């Protein structure tokens, strides 16, 4: 399995709503066709801790990581920068875990 | 996605159970990885080039991550290996993270002909660098990062011959 | 540990680098064979050949970079730019100090890079000239503030890409230039010694910008265990060897 | 090497690294 | 020459020649008896095709023209064709003394006319200001010949501006000019014919000779837009409302997954 | 700092201490006035002599340890393990370098010995001679699995307790053997040259392991404030002054 | 020069210097002193049009081309021409700089362009690429004189491969190449007229010199039917229901009975 | 008489011509005036360097001939394959002997030739270069099947007509090559020293065969008054100051 | 013997049987 698009880098507005987009990755198969596991990918961990960046899915294989709104970003206090870490894992199982960097930046 | 961001210079590495393959540059001066550098853009200006290849990677990361990491460079007529132990069989090295970021892989000149070409082919490809985990990537936490950067140069016995045109230049419209 | 003492002033540093000397050429004072006009140009050599430190600017989550064009930063900067502003021309070299330091639970780099004639692009569209007001800003530099299509394009603004160096040329090749990167792992400060570049032995300190120190996030700052989200660089820099002459009305408004 | 126009400018094409890749102290 | 290879056994050192640091602002003097077991190899290989004298002296082309009434008029600039500018632009400072080939398709009788700054050129055939006492002019039948003439080094200065970061007017002004149009003129040709038979392309080929490139810079990773102004964002469509977006053109491709190529 | 070049791969560390050289010996060639059988032996000098790096294994909370022998390890390793499949013998030093490197929040000991001739007991009980397969597990090593009433003993199953390190001798007089310790705190590296440690000249590389290297975890891996619980160890093993005589065909089936 | 006539008288021997073996792979020693009576003749004969640097440095037709809209292109290769071909196939390896001169029966103003290997040629006249600031370019009038100039020895190798037994890529790959044909790109000539006057046809002498021939080999005995393929098998007619025939195409000749000619 | 030793093996003949020494030079080793890549190259010397006997073909009546490519026909055969196949180039000389005996009763001719860079044609027709697979057949070579229009073209076959040597060029102009002929009235074996021949100084031993031992029945086997119609003819192949360089992954599959 | 083009591959055409004929040991 491989997580294509992720080592990369996102980006939120200050003052997101519930439900915006942060990246759009995808994964390629593995050449064994075995599809994704219907609770993955996930995100483990995050560098400093941080939910609201729930990873969702889009038409097909491919994947969107969403801020759920279930803690806001606000960039004039912390955390700014999360290290989200995306965990695809297929059905006969061999995982690949990824890093998504979402950066926060400053709307005024 | 990261093309036309300064986020396209650097990868980011965690802590990982097993071995995985975290970056592969082949070894084209023709490749975008290299053309674009000041070697490669120099280079590409010449259809041969022989030498030997200077790349540096260098981690930033906090002063308490540390990590070791195995860069190995594949020969030509070698297969990109996807397992360590193939990739360790090639021109490696090992190196650790501390005290200082900065690590430096000579891809030594190993050819057949004299002359490689600068437009990548089958004939005269020159092979592949890849850099692997060696033990892991252990940060202070549990979700902590790594960014890791590389550079490229030549040594002092790098040679160009053939002077040509650059296709890191393009002209469509009339400068006016 | 390292200490650089130009006159009523000194910069001390902890964990420092080699000190980078700009193309292996100390600032000297412009030799009789290499001078064009006949007058005896004047010499401060100790009011104005000290480190003055501009504004503070803070390196947060999103910051592309900052710039200061030199001379122009020093343009109200004590008896150089008393000088610089008294007189026709001008020559001098430069000891730039670049000071960011955050922690053991810090992570990111800066390369601090110093560009001759770093002519800058203009933020997009049709041919028109930047304007004087927009790479003069004088010692608060310019933030970069990141490339957009609704960036504002009023008068000539600059361009505002980093990774095009805000002109065409690719970053990651900056390193052609002299240059030191500040990685919050391994060090803390970077002083890059500049001499006096230009193909003209002196020329008018507010009309041209010899040189432009140019600091870019590479790598973002994450404050890691610590509630701390910005950092702030400081940017000290001494005239060298800084000579006028041609001296006349103050060229002020 | 003949100079075939006398002067110095109508010639023919003429002919370290360190002050890069090492501009330290 | 290039240096040889020197043989190297194994080695057990405690100072490593392979870990050094990129935030110094050096590149490394890693050689490969570092870091593998070399053998002698005798390296006769230059790079006497990469100096600067034969990097950038090849006699690339400078500009177009085309004779409209018997008549065609050119500035001496390096700045129309990208791919001699992108090779100037490799360096800050150069100082060159430049030969002019003409390669016209014009038959019959051409006349060039090097106006020097700071005088009205012709303009038009038959003009009076061709007769002239002191322009330095050429006359030439394109058939049976090229014209060929080195201009040399007409700088007021050490060198010429590749870029300029200054202006020519001082803060209050209001039609002030960037970059390094006004640093330096190098002149212009005035073309004209005296017949009327061939065709109307006038090519100049431009050869720099005894080159001193001082200050290298980064190699331009984007398309030209304009002359004289080092911009990058090119503004494709001006009629239809698409007009304000601006394309980057530049040379970076990507691959589909790092790692895998 | 520390750099160690044999052929084709290069050793780099940061904390490391001194080279354990193993009974004050380095690996060397057999003298005409040791050798036994009378061809001329082959030298493969740069294709077998190279740093091997087998696979990595997980310090966890529990690992009692592991063991590699060798030259068993390096049997599908390289012209090295080909020279070993088609020779009657060989002889070769080694050069071991071990690898495990957390942080500065990690606690933790790791004893890296290199046992000549360990001969290890039956898993237990009854007068059975232990496997062929189980003394011989190639790269992978055998993952110690600690002591119990419980473990398997079908087919000569080695033993599984690692104070008496697997043939009944204590654990800390383990120390009387080529070893480091590996402790967190002060380095992370530990390398060890072994020569060819023999009573005989050369014999056969498949039969006969001269060397094993034993790795045990002293102190258990505290994770400290940090949650990696479980840091790799990566095992980097290089021949050194290899030799091998009575080319035959491939001794595989 | 060649060796002079010894004389020799009658002789009685019983080491034959006649019966040697043709087993051993060598040629006999056998001059005409061994089986007749010669007397002695001063032979001033030489073979110094039978050395390499005279038997190939003719400046022979490597390749013809026609301008179909003012606009020609040919990859530099010896193959299409039989009668160089055999003669290079005389040998394995050559090491030669060659000389291009090219014969156009065009009236007007034309220019070549050298492109070397790795690049995109110009795909027409009046096309961007022409402009060029470091592709070697040849601009001429075919009227008063013939263009001419060297390319040197761009080999990757010690040599010009004229046979190569292998492939440019591994077992498991599909698009493999046999042959010379990945070996050695000696580059391009791109032909363009800035005029529209004479004729179309393009043709190209080139003359190799400062050859070293390393191997030698047998002459070739058949007609070639493609290049870089070294294949004889002349496959004549396509289309009628004899069409999987294959003639050989060869030059030896047939004598009605041996024993009578 | 004659014997040949290279190490762990020896070829014996008893009715034997002067060995051919091909181009008059002997296989060497790569000067350091001659190289082109940098490390050191490998020297096995007498585990590679031996006399590895391939299988032996049948000369029959109608048997057109036989060719084995080199180093194509050595890559299973001992050490010497298992460096080809574990390093990125290789050069190597070889001593080819040949051996064919039957009797004072029987007749026949064999030009045994050994040609450098023998690229063979395509079996014919339309512009399809031949196959990998076809011209790396290994040890047990390609018997040459003689022409015929109704030969199989599936794939990129290779020519089938001895009498222009599968590439087009006349057999009896074959003795330009290193050859010798074993004629059964007066010899019964050939041996062939061949230094490396190449425009480079090593190469890739898996894609390219640098040599091409072939041998022709040029007169046919007559029986005479035997009832053996068909006799062995087997090559034993050694390489002779054979080295590798560019260590590497197996290139097998 | 001049050379006109002060280069080695710019000049004109440039100037043992035993390895064939007799290639024995
Ligand atoms: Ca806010
Ligand atoms: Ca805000």
């Amino acid at each position: 399995l491989h997580l294509i698009l992720l080592p990369a880098t996102g980006n939120v507005a200050e003052n997101s709503p519930p439900g915006t987009s942060v990246h759009k990755f995808s994964v390629k198969l593995s050449a064994s066709l075995s599809p994704v596991i219907p609770g993955f990918p996930q995100i483990v961990n995050s560098n400093p801790l941080t939910e609201a960046f729930r990873v969702n899915w889009l038409s097909g294989t491919y994947f969107e990581v969403v801020t759920t709104g279930m803690e806001q970003l606000d960039f004039e206090t912390g955390p700014n920068i999360f290290d989200l870490q995306i965990y695809v894992k297929d059905e006969v199982g061999v995982t690949d875990l990824q890093v998504l960097t979402v950066q926060v930046t400053d709307v005024n | 996605g990261e093309v036309g961001k300064v986020s396209m210079y650097y990868i980011t590495v965690t802590k990982k159970t097993v071995t995985e393959r975290i970056l592969v540059l082949p070894l084209e001066m023709s490749n975008t990885l290299f053309a674009t550098t000041l070697l490669g853009e120099v280079l590409n200006y010449y259809a041969n080039w022989s030498g030997s290849i200077t790349i540096t990677f260098m981690c930033v990361c906090d002063a308490f991550s540390t990590g070791k990491f195995l860069v190995a460079y594949t020969p030509p007529g070698g297969k990109l290996p996807e397992d360590r132990k193939q990739a360790m069989l090639g021109v490696h090295i090992i190196w650790d993270l501390g005290l200082q970021s900065s690590c430096t892989i000579v891809v030594p000149w190993i050819s057949s002909g004299f002359y490689r070409r600068t437009k990548a082919d089958s004939f005269t490809h020159g092979g592949y660098v890849s850099l692997w985990y060696q033990t892991a990537f252990v940060p202070p936490v549990s979700g902590g990062t790594g960014s890791i950067l590389a550079t490229c140069s030549a040594c002092p016995d790098m040679s160009v011959r053939m002077l040509r045109d650059s296709p890191m230049m393009e002209q469509k419209n009339e400068l006016q | 540990l390292k200490q650089i003492t130009i006159g009523n002033s000194t910069i001390t540093t902890q964990d420092s680098l080699h000190t980078v000397l700009a193309y292996g050429e100390w600032p000297t004072y412009l030799s009789d064979i290499d001078a064009t006009s006949v007058d005896k140009p004047t010499h401060p050599e100790t009011s104005a050949d000290r480190f003055y430190t501009l504004d503070s600017v803070e390196w947060q989550v999103g910051s592309h970079g900052w710039w200061w064009k030199l001379p122009d930063a020093l343009k109200d900067m004590g008896v150089f730019g008393q000088n610089m502003y008294y007189h026709s021309m001008g020559r001098s070299g430069f000891i730039i100090h670049t000071q960011c330091n955050a922690t053991k639970f810090h992570s990111g780099a800066l390369i601090v890079a110093v560009i001759p004639e770093h002519q800058l692009a203009y933020v997009g569209g049709v041919k028109v000239n930047v304007g004087y007001d927009h790479t003069h800003p004088g010692q608060s530099g310019h933030q970069i503030r990141g490339p957009s299509q609704s960036n504002d394009r009023s008068g000539g603004k600059p361009d505002e890409d980093p990774l095009f160096n805000c002109n065409g040329t690719l970053l990651g090749n900056i390193t052609i230039f002299p240059h030191q990167i500040i990685n919050l792992r391994t060090n803390n400060s970077s002083t890059i010694v500049v001499p006096y570049i230009n193909c003209v032995p002196m020329d008018n300190m507010l009309k041209h910008n010899n040189l432009s120190l140019v600091i870019i996030p590479l790598v973002p700052l994450r404050p890691g265990s610590s509630g701390i989200n910005s950092v702030p660089i400081t940017v000290t820099i001494a005239p060298y060897k800084s000579e006028f002459s041609g001296a006349m009305e103050a060229q002020r408004q | 090497n003949i100079n075939y126009y006398k002067d110095s400018a109508s010639s023919g094409l003429s002919r370290d690294p360190s002050k890069f890749t090492q501009p330290l102290v | 020459v290039v240096p040889d290879t020197k043989p190297s056994g194994p080695q057990h050192t405690t100072k490593p020649s392979i870990l050094g640091a990129m935030e110094i602002g050096a590149s490394s003097n890693a050689t490969p008896e570092s870091t593998i077991e070399t053998r002698y190899v005798y390296n006769t290989n230059t790079n006497a095709e990469a100096d600067v004298e034969m990097f950038l002296g090849r006699s690339a082309l400078w500009g177009k023209v085309t004779l409209t009434r018997q008549y065609a008029k050119w500035e001496i600039n390096f700045q129309e064709q990208a791919h001699i500018r992108k090779k100037f632009e490799f360096f800050t400072y150069l100082r060159f003394d430049m030969e002019v080939t003409i390669v016209t398709n014009n038959k019959g009788l051409m006349q060039i006319m090097f106006v020097p700054p700071g005088i009205d050129h012709p303009e038009t055939h038959d003009d009076r200001k061709w007769d002239s006492a002191s322009n330095p002019s050429v006359f030439f039948q394109p058939k049976s010949g090229f014209p060929r003439f080195t201009i040399p080094f007409t700088g007021l200065a050490s060198a010429y501006y590749m870029f300029y970061d200054g202006y020519d007017k001082p803060k209050g002004s209001d039609n002030n000019e960037y970059g390094i149009a006004p640093t330096n003129d190098m002149g212009l040709l005035c073309f004209r014919t005296l017949d009327n038979s061939g065709g109307n392309d006038v090519k100049i080929y431009v050869k720099p000779k005894h080159i001193t490139a001082w200050v290298p810079r980064p190699p331009r990773a984007t398309q030209y837009t304009h002359k004289y102004s080092t911009n990058y964002h090119y503004k494709p469509n001006s009629s239809g409302p698409d007009e304000h977006v601006l394309k980057d053109r530049h040379f970076i491709k990507t691959r589909p997954l790092i790692s895998s190529a």
